[PDB]
DNA sequence: CCATGGAGTCATTTTATCTTGTGTCACTTACAGAAAAAGTATTACTAATATATGTTGAAAA
């Protein structure tokens, strides 16, 4: 999703590597794993069990 | 809050030794809570655009490591922005951008425009203006001047090497202190001068990195880095203290920037000056800037580019301006015997070609002026003091900015002295603020004087009447050489043919939706 | 300060309610060790040891 | 005028369902997109300033 917002619209030629948003789009793999570790309520969709 | 219904008692102790928990005061013993009753354990236009930017917020907040903390801080921010609606139809990012900036500003704190916008293919001077911008919209203090000192710690933190950094921390403050001391530290780009001061100390402490590697994170250009660093070499104890002792030499010696060694380099009782004069005429009638681009000496037409049509002169070496509707600007003219002279003149082609096209409607829209001290200015305390009517940016331009509103003008400020003015519609006003705010550069000063009076050169009034302000007298005043301005018919003809030539993709697609004009009612 | 702040301050940021933490115990204790430190996203940490 | 056929009502199971399940501390941590409106960024002008920036290149060692 975060990488489409920069290509819905066409802004020159885009490509500036569109990867300097991961950091901005990181820390749900790690705050979303510290606080599960912490809590200890896993929440798992991809098995639809928790 | 309450009272002793007998004691009258004005101040109460709880209790919480034997857990009754009582609430009585020492000159009564009467309670007055017993019983501590404790407790324990959608879709709106406006929320919704709230919630979003909570989201945009969250996102490009802890990217840059930034507090929890600073983030509501700023996100209350754009609320307030919101009020005015300054917000509404600029690019998000450069909204969001300055709004969660000026608050991590404010904490005083190491994050940095230059650094703030990479997170974006953008520029550093469009997040800059809408920054800027939303400093006019709202009414902000003057709290958030940064120094290197800060910077410099974080700077410190991805160079990698030991422990022997924060030696070299300290080794590089007391440097960029006295730097700043010295007098060489105004007006620039902080975060180059901070890099400048770590290789410094780095070199101090005797390691090798690379500017290159400095300017990683320092964020600034080698040639900068190394410009401002050869301009320390010569600077006052320079070469006789580099040695050992690190600096116990706080001893300024004296303090020449650049900004008036160069006025070397060339090398009250010194008047403003005026650069330029921008004015207007409305000519009361419309005409076709194709038909006039015909034949002119000064012409060029491109509603692809620009809509109007350019207008200038050698001689008094104006511009002005022209417009579609019959209206125009004046630009170019350093006094008004110039400007109602040449704001005539550029009738007379029309008059000569053109429609009827009178002189009406003239009125000063800016004055340009500008003047030097001859003297240093401190502008880190100046705005620190005078930011209410000032602002400082070492980012965005070297000088400072000044908003004044009796009278109502902004002052261009330089670390040198030389002070351009402009966003004055009057001669009088110049002299006026100029005057009023020299008392301040005195005020701020290092180590002419006499005013002499207010005014003294001929009000504005009396050089429009030096030229005739009947919008019929043209002819009188032709200068008889834009009698010479006009081409023959054949320049117009192959100069016309060269126009089209190269406009008719232009007119193209003009007639071509012209004829889609008939396709709406199909 | 919970409140919204606005771009005015004349001077007063200061009135403050004190909430001291009190020890309350059957018996009296001693305090031995006492830390001041700062976690990660930088705010003030104090944890005392009874 | 009577045995028959057909249906209408009326017990009777067996399936589908829901309320419970010893007590007390002591901590614990509404979808998305569409259209309308508002406003703005260029898009030229001087015109002073003073850094940055790049390149380059020229000039010197
Ligand atoms: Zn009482």
């Amino acid at each position: 999703l975060s990488i489409d917002k920069v290509l819905k619209k066409p802004n020159r030629a885009m490509e500036y590597d569109a990867l300097l948003s991961i950091n901005v789009h990181s820390n749900n793999i790690t705050s979303g794993l510290n606080r599960a570790i912490s809590t200890g309520n896993w929440s798992l969709k991809r098995f639809k069990m928790e | 809050m309450p009272v002793c219904k007998n004691c009258h008692g004005t101040e109460f102790e709880r209790d919480l030794s034997n857990a009754n928990n009582d609430l009585v005061c020492k000159a009564c013993g009467v309670v007055s809570e017993d019983n501590p009753i404790v407790s324990e354990v959608a879709l709106e236009s406006r929320e919704a655009t709230l919630n979003n930017a909570r989201r945009k917020l969250r996102a490009v907040s802890y990217a840059l490591h930034i507090p929890e903390y600073i983030t509501d801080a700023a996100f209350q921010w754009y609320k307030l922005a919101l009020a005015n609606n300054f917000v509404q139809g600029r690019r998000s990012q450069n909204v969001i951008a300055s709004c969660l900036y000026v608050a991590c500003r404010k904490e005083k704190t190491h994050h940095m425009l230059i650094d703030f916008s990479s997170r974006l293919q953008v520029s550093v001077y469009s997040i800059g203006a809408t920054f800027l911008k939303m400093v006019k919209k709202l009414h902000i203090t003057e709290l958030p001047l940064a120094d290197p000192s800060l910077f410099i710690q974080h700077f410190a933190e991805k160079l990698d090497l030991a422990d022997k950094k924060i030696k070299v921390v300290k080794d590089a403050v007391k440097l960029a202190q006295r730097m700043s001391k010295d007098w060489m530290f105004e007006g620039r780009r902080p975060a180059g001068i901070a890099g400048a001061c770590i290789l410094l100390a780095c070199r101090m402490n005797n390691l090798r990195r690379t500017h290159t590697e400095i300017v990683a994170v320092s964020h600034v250009a080698e040639e900068t880095l190394q410009q401002r660093l050869n301009e320390f070499k010569n600077t006052k104890a320079a070469k006789l203290s580099v040695q050992k002792f690190r600096e116990n030499d706080v001893e300024d010696g004296e303090a020449r920037p650049p900004s008036f060694v160069k006025n070397r380099k060339k090398e009250s009782g010194i008047v403003p000056t005026l650069q330029n004069i921008v004015a207007t005429v409305t000519l009361g009638c419309r005409l076709d800037l194709k038909t006039v681009a015909l034949h002119a000496r000064n012409a060029e037409y491109n509603p692809k580019r620009f809509a109007a049509v350019i207008m200038r002169i050698r001689e008094p070496k104006t511009t002005a301006l022209i417009f579609a509707s019959g209206k125009m600007v004046v630009t170019g003219a350093k006094s008004e015997d110039d400007s109602k002279l040449a704001s005539r003149k550029y009738a007379r082609i029309i008059q000569k070609i053109g429609f009827a096209a009178k002189f009406t409607d003239f009125k000063i829209q800016n004055i340009v002026g500008s003047c030097d001290v001859k003297f240093p200015i401190r502008l880190e305390g100046l705005a620190f003091s005078h930011g209410t009517f000032s602002s400082y940016e070492p980012e965005l331009f070297p000088g400072l900015i000044y908003r004044m509103v009796k009278p109502k003008i902004v002052l261009l400020i330089f670390v040198s002295g030389k002070i351009v003015l402009t966003g004055a519609k009057q001669r009088e006003e110049i002299y006026q603020a100029f005057e009023a705010i020299y008392p301040v550069l005195s005020e701020f000063r290092k180590m002419s004087g006499s005013p002499r009076n207010l005014h003294l050169l001929p009000t504005t009034d009396t050089y429009l009447s030096k030229v005739s302000d009947d919008p019929d007298n043209l002819e009188d005043v032709d200068d008889e050489e834009l009698n010479a301005h006009l081409l023959n018919e054949e320049a117009s003809k192959l100069k016309e043919r060269i126009w089209i030539g190269l406009n008719a993709d232009f007119l193209l697609e003009q007639e071509s939706k012209r004829l889609k004009q008939e396709a709406d009612i199909a | 300060s919970a409140d919204a702040p606005n771009p005015n301050n004349v001077n007063v940021q200061t009135q403050y309610r004190e909430a001291p933490v009190i020890y309350r115990g059957p018996e009296p204790s001693h305090i031995d060790q006492v830390m001041m430190s700062v976690s990660d996203n930088d705010q003030a940490l104090i944890k005392v040891l009874l």
